[PDB]
This record gives structure tokens, C-alpha cells and sequence, in this order.
């Protein structure tokens, strides 16, 4: 991109669109660390990592209007599914 | 007191059934009342019951008492909806009397089994009782007759689900061999014709309940039960994604649902599961799931006969049936076991118009004693039977295998079939390079060179398919398109046969 923001930000876009399904991949690692407040200023040294997650990988942790967006997506699709299964070709 | 009191105090008591401390009991072990399973299963405020002050008349045998005074006689009728869609149902209630049956029980449901044949919607059962109620006598015989007439009378013209949702006792462990699915609940639910007290009592051997006639027995080594669920609510749940699947009566085509998958796509993926060595084997299941709309496959009895894949799937919104080889288990071949599941489905489908399609990779038949013993004969003729005598769109696919008289088993396209379609990697022949130029060549010099060029000319897909035997060699990635194409013409087939009283399956 043109500024450090804009190739962070469509970074971020390619991963969330990016399928790979049948193995498991290291996705969760590169999408959280690319959001790191660390990393977006540049506070980064060899040993980042094992600073920022020094008991493992957990996943990315969500705050409260992260967890109602994800229980309002997930409640909307349950029923999006729900409502597609009362479709039937008239008998 | 007034009528309106005491048909209020009815309706109270008929809504508790045995009462709140057996309800309190149920619970205890983990089990749903009938009809907390009811409103589960059907569309919220769908359903209607019917009958539920009928009683019963026997005064024998203190059956006089008040005490004894159950509405609704230990089972609970109705209708109702499943997605907008007429469905039976009955269930039966096992804190009342222990869910016995009774002549009047029996009635109950004759009841709707005689108006959902009439007008053409499924019926399902919810299973729970511990057999005959002695009280009674011979009435309860009678009983088990009349469901047993109506259950063969629907067979053919409405599907019949039979959900096991406790132990079952006596004669009405045999509803479930008349219905068309069993299903039941791991742990809770029973089938069994007599306890293991009787077979303590009669022979020198020893037993438990869950060993004697347990989910896992009847879902894993006899064949009887076609899946178990973990527990009474996810048993629901996958009852009513099952019934979407199926039309409501046999002069109903298969249902047709609105689709978001596009049916022109490729699958890439298939180009490269089956392998070049014949030695490797491969999961069939993975072909499976990428040419079925948007992934979806429902397995049916997936931990008996593992050698052979039946099941249901969409294909551009249409139901259609799936049978299958699986060459990772016992490389794929044909026994006892895998034909009379195979020949089973084939048939509900062929009765009920759902197309099949049919994933072939055969190498021959299970040898062996343990299976010329078993009949092996006997029963492989069941599926070929069930096959030659389909009269809906049958389309074959061959991935690699098929060798012997089980090219011809598996659906080949001289037994009516509409489309047949070689991959690449196909091979028919009456038997392997190996087998079929030792025998040709018996007692010649120079056998693995004369092996050499009967290679290079037989051992692909070509002799066959050059007299007719395959319609087209397809690049694997195009399988789900040209199925799709092929459904969407098949399906206003429609054939002659002659007149016969009725079929005469080989048993
Ligand atoms: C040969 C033939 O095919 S005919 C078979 C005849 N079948 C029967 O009569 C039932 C078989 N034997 C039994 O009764 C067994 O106990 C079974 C099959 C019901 C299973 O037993 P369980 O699941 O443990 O239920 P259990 O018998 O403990 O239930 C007890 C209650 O149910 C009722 N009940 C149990 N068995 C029966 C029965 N055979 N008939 C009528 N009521 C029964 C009792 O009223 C008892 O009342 P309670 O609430 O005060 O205890
Ligand atoms: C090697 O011993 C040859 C084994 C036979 C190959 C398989 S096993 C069962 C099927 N029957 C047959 O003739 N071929 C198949």
C-alpha cells in the first residue's frame, strides 16, 4: 500500500478471505500479531513473540462489542439457516 | 359438579400422565416425558392431539380402580407440522403403567396409522414400553396385530420413522423391523425381545441389559438400529433435519428445496484422491462431500458394514440417495453384511423416487468360509436385485475398481440404468492382469511378456467402454456438473414393467 496503515489494513482483509480448509494453518498467529499495538508502532524485537505469549498461543481474545457482534452474527445465521429450510417448491 | 370441572380435572391429569413423581423420576435418569419430546420434534404450537380422554374399559384384575383411571392410556396422539410440513406422530408414555400396551393403546395408534395413509403424510413413532400389559391378556395380542397390518399396509406408500427413545419388550420390538428407519438414544434405549433374566433362566450364559440389546450393539454388530444420538435433544434435532429429506407420500417426487449452491461449479479436489498404485486406498467419503450441495451428507449406520457408504445428500436442491464403495475397509469388497444395508436403502429410494447415484470401486466379493457358510449368495442377490428392479434415475460413476460379477452389482448400466461414467483411473475387467493372463496363458512360456502387452491393451477403461458399457470418460473435476445435468432430465422418467402381484425379492 501507500503508508504503512493501508498495508496493514488490507493485510488484515486478505486473511480473513483467505480458505484453507483440510489442515490446520497458522492464520489466528498472523492476524493477531499484525493488530498487535506493538507491532503497529514497531516496538518489535526478535524475541516479540515470546514476550507477547509467554505461555503459548491462546487465540484471539475478544472485548465486549467484539463478543456482541460475534453472538449477533452467529444468532443471525442459526436462523438464516432455519429460515432456509421452510423454503420448499410447492406441493 | 359442574361437566366443565371435571373435564378441566382431566385435562390436568392427562397433561401429568403417571403423575409428578414419576415425571420427577424420568428426569432423574435423563429422559424427556413424551410429550416434552413432542413439543421438540414438532413446530411450536403445530401440534393437535387427539383422544386424550379415552380410557381404558378392562375392569379385570383391579384395573376397576380409580387408581388405574390414566386419560389417555399411556400414549399420546396427534398432528401436526415439521417446517410447514403434515406430519403423524405418536409417543408413547412410559410412566404410565410402564408404558405397556394395551387394546385401547393399540387402537390409538391404529387410529393414525389409518389417517396418515389416507391422506398421504409420514408417521413417527416414539418408542417406550416394556411390552404387553398381562392385566389385560390377550387383548394387548391383538393390538400388536393391528399395528402390525397397518405398519405393512403404509410400507411403500408413507415413509415410516421409528425413533427408540427407552427399552422396548415383547412384540413391540418388531414395529421397528416394519418401519423404514430406526434410530436410537446411546445408553438409554433398548431392543430386545426378552431380558437377560430369561436368558440367565433358559441357557448357561451371562448377560447384561446394555449387552443383551443395547444402542451400541444394534447401531455397531447386528444391523438392526440405522444411527444412535447421544441423548434425547440432539436425537430431536436430527430427527427433523432427517425428515427434510424425504417426500411426504410415495406419489410425491423427491422434495425440491431452494439452493444457494451453484450447480455448475468444479471440484478440483477430485482429480487427485484416487491413486495411481492399486494398493492405496482412499477415503470415498471425501468425494462424497464435495459433489453434494454445500457439503451435506447424512451417513447412515456409519459404524456397520463401513465397507460400503449409503446416504443421504442434495444435488442442486433435489434429494437424491448415495451409495458408495469404501475401499479402506476390507479393500473395498462385497459381503454379507454390506448387501443387506446396501439392498435396503435401494429400495426405500426406488419406492419413494429418490434418485441414486452410485460411487463404484469394487475389487470382487469377501472370500472365505465365514461368508460361503453365511450365504454369501444368497444375500449378495439382494442387492442386485434391489438395483436391476429400480425404476428411478440411477447414475453411476466408477472411480477405479470393478472387477468380476460386481461391476454388474453395483448398478451397471445394463440393469436399466441412465448414465454410467468412467474416471480416468477406471478399470473393468473379469479379473485382474495377474488372474486373467495366468489362466489365458496356462502352461505357455513367456507369460510376463505376453502380461506385458495384456496390460498395456486391457488394463484401463477402454475395452468396455468402446462396446457400450460407458457413456463418457470424465475429467474427475466435472463429476458434480455432469450429475447435476443428468438429474435435472432423468427426473420426469418414467418406465413400464409387467404386471406382477407383487415383487419376489431373493431373501
Ligand atoms: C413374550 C412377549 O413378547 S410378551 C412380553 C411381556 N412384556 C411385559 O410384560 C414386560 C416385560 N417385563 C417387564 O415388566 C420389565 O420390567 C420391563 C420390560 C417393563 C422393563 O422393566 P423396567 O424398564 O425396569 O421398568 P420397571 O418394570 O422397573 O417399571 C416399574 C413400573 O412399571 C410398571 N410395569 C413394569 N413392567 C410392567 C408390565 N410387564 N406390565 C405392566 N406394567 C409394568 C409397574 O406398574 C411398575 O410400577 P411402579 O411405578 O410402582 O414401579
Ligand atoms: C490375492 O490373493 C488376490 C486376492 C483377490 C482380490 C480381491 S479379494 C476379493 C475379491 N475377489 C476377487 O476374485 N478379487 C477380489
Amino acid at each position: 500500500g501507500s503508508d504503512r496503515t493501508e498495508a496493514l489494513k488490507r493485510m488484515a482483509d486478505a486473511l480473513d478471505n483467505y480458505v484453507i480448509r483440510g489442515v490446520t494453518h497458522n492464520i489466528a498467529l498472523l492476524r493477531e500479531v499484525i493488530i498487535n499495538s506493538r507491532f503497529v508502532k514497531g516496538d518489535i524485537s526478535t524475541k516479540f513473540l515470546s514476550d507477547v505469549y509467554p505461555d503459548g498461543f491462546k487465540g484471539h481474545m475478544l472485548t465486549k462489542s467484539e463478543k456482541n457482534q460475534l453472538l449477533a452474527i452467529a444468532s443471525s445465521l442459526f436462523v438464516a439457516f432455519q429460515l432456509r429450510a421452510q423454503h420448499f417448491q410447492e406441493n | 359438579t359442574s361437566v366443565n370441572e371435571r373435564i378441566e380435572n382431566k385435562r390436568r391429569t392427562a397433561l401429568l400422565g403417571g403423575g409428578q413423581r414419576r415425571i420427577d423420576a424420568q428426569h432423574k435418569r435423563g429422559k424427556l416425558t413424551a410429550r416434552e419430546r413432542i413439543s421438540l420434534l414438532l413446530d411450536p404450537g403445530s401440534f393437535v392431539e387427539s383422544d386424550m380422554f379415552v380410557e381404558h374399559r378392562c375392569a379385570d384384575f383391579g384395573m376397576a380402580a380409580d387408581k388405574n383411571k390414566f386419560p389417555g392410556d399411556s400414549v399420546v396422539t396427534g398432528r401436526g407440522r415439521i417446517n410447514g410440513r403434515l406430519v403423524y406422530v405418536f409417543s408413547q408414555d412410559f410412566t404410565v403403567f410402564g408404558g405397556s400396551l394395551s387394546g385401547a393403546h393399540a387402537q390409538k395408534i391404529c387410529k393414525i396409522m389409518d389417517q396418515a395413509i389416507t391422506v398421504g403424510a409420514p408417521v413417527i413413532g416414539l418408542n417406550d414400553s416394556g411390552g404387553a400389559r398381562i392385566q389385560e391378556g390377550v387383548e394387548s395380542l391383538a393390538g400388536y396385530a393391528d399395528i402390525f397390518l397397518r405398519n405393512v399396509t403404509a410400507s411403500g406408500v408413507i415413509p415410516q420413522i421409528s425413533l427408540i427413545m427407552g427399552p422396548c419388550a415383547g412384540g413391540a420390538v418388531y414395529s421397528p423391523a416394519l418401519t423404514d428407519f430406526t434410530f436410537m438414544v446411546k445408553d438409554t434405549s433398548y431392543l430386545f425381545i426378552t431380558g437377560p433374566d430369561v436368558v440367565k433362566s433358559v441357557t448357561n450364559e451371562d448377560v447384561t441389559q446394555e449387552e443383551l440389546g443395547g444402542a451400541k450393539t444394534h447401531t455397531t454388530m447386528s444391523g438392526v438400529a440405522h444411527r444412535a444420538f447421544e441423548n434425547d435433544v440432539d436425537a430431536l434435532c436430527n430427527l427433523r433435519d432427517f425428515f427434510n429429506y424425504l417426500p411426504l407420500s410415495s406419489q410425491d417426487p423427491a422434495p425440491v428445496r431452494e439452493c444457494h449452491d451453484p450447480s455448475d461449479r468444479l471440484v478440483p479436489e477430485l482429480d487427485t484422491i484416487v491413486p495411481l498404485e492399486s494398493t492405496k486406498a482412499y477415503n470415498m467419503v471425501d468425494i462424497i462431500h464435495s459433489v453434494v450441495d454445500e457439503r451435506e451428507f447424512f451417513e447412515i449406520m456409519p459404524n456397520y458394514a463401513k465397507n460400503i457408504i449409503v446416504g443421504f445428500a442434495r444435488m442442486n436442491g433435489r434429494t437424491v440417495g448415495i451409495v458408495g464403495n469404501q475401499p479402506k475397509v476390507a479393500s473395498g469388497c462385497l459381503d454379507i453384511n454390506s448387501s443387506v444395508k446396501g439392498a435396503r436403502f435401494v429400495r426405500f429410494c426406488d419406492a419413494f423416487n429418490i434418485p441414486l447415484i452410485t460411487f463404484v470401486d469394487v475389487p470382487g466379493f469377501l472370500p472365505g468360509t465365514a461368508q460361503e457358510y453365511g450365504g454369501i449368495i444368497r444375500h449378495g442377490a439382494k442387492l442386485l436385485y434391489a438395483f436391476a428392479e429400480a425404476t428411478v434415475p440411477k447414475v453411476t460413476v466408477i472411480t477405479r475398481k470393478a472387477y468380476g460379477g460386481a461391476y454388474d452389482v453395483m448398478s451397471s448400466k445394463h440393469l436399466c440404468g441412465d448414465t454410467n461414467y468412467a474416471w480416468p483411473t477406471a478399470e473393468i475387467a473379469v479379473m485382474g492382469a495377474k488372474g486373467a493372463v495366468e489362466i489365458i496363458f496356462k502352461g505357455h512360456e513367456n507369460v510376463e511378456a505376453a502380461q506385458a502387452e495384456y496390460i498395456e491393451k486391457f488394463a484401463n477403461p477402454f475395452p468396455a467402454a468402446v462396446r457400450g458399457f460407458v457413456d463418457d470418460i470424465i475429467q474427475p473435476s466435472s463429476t458434480r456438473a455432469r450429475i447435476c445435468c443428468d438429474l435435472d432430465v432423468l427426473a420426469s422418467k418414467k418406465v413400464q414393467r409387467p404386471w406382477r402381484k407383487h415383487a419376489n425379492i431373493p431373501l
